[PDB]
């Protein structure tokens, strides 16, 4: 519900050494292709940063109803982007219960 | 093997199929029968039916 | 054998690491890609070289 905007401006972004940092299957995107990011350039670039369940990485995508699309993170319908999700057991999850 | 999920090895075998007018050698397992002729038939010529 | 990350640079018409300058896929390519992992086998805790 308290998802982190960062707003990232003046600069020159290099989208290839994004592998690099997180371990992702999929860079999916939805308005580009994730091979066309660094001929072309945009005005300015939002991150949006929130951890969600596994059930619930589907429900990020434009035209989507459940729980975090109508209530606590809404994607618009002509949504031109990209999203990044991958799996983080390994730092937040205990074995006492995640609250 | 510490590594995430997303930096794991992983094994490619890419198979590439030459789609040609070549005479046929490597193919899958039909049975072959006998040929008729003067007939209105169903054939099968090396893939392409008819 | 490549990382997890390059997977989806094995396919027709992609731009990239593997696909620019490693092994590159023609535009009009037909036939299977297969993908498996591997890391029971291509996997050591020294560090592969
Ligand atoms: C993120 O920051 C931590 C601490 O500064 C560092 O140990 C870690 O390597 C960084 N992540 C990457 C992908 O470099």
């Amino acid at each position: 519900y308290a998802w982190n905007r960062k707003r990232i401006s003046n600069c020159v972004a290099d989208y290839s050494v994004i592998y690099n940092f997180a371990p992702f299957f999929a860079f999916k995107c939805y308005g580009v292709s994730p091979t066309k990011l660094n001929d072309l350039c945009f005005t300015n670039v939002y991150a949006d940063s929130f951890v969600i369940r596994g059930n619930e990485v589907s429900q990020i995508a434009p035209g989507q109803t459940g729980n975090i699309a109508d209530y606590n993170y809404k994607l618009p319908d002509d949504f031109t982007g990209c999203v990044i999700a991958w799996n983080s057991n390994k730092l937040d999850s205990k074995p006492s219960g995640n609250y | 093997p510490t590594y995430g999920v997303g930096h794991q090895p992983y094994r490619v075998v890419v198979l590439s199929f030459e789609l040609l007018h070549a005479p046929a050698t490597v193919c899958g397992p039909k049975k072959s029968t006998n040929l008729v002729k003067n007939k209105c038939v169903n054939f099968n010529f090396n893939g392409l039916t008819g």
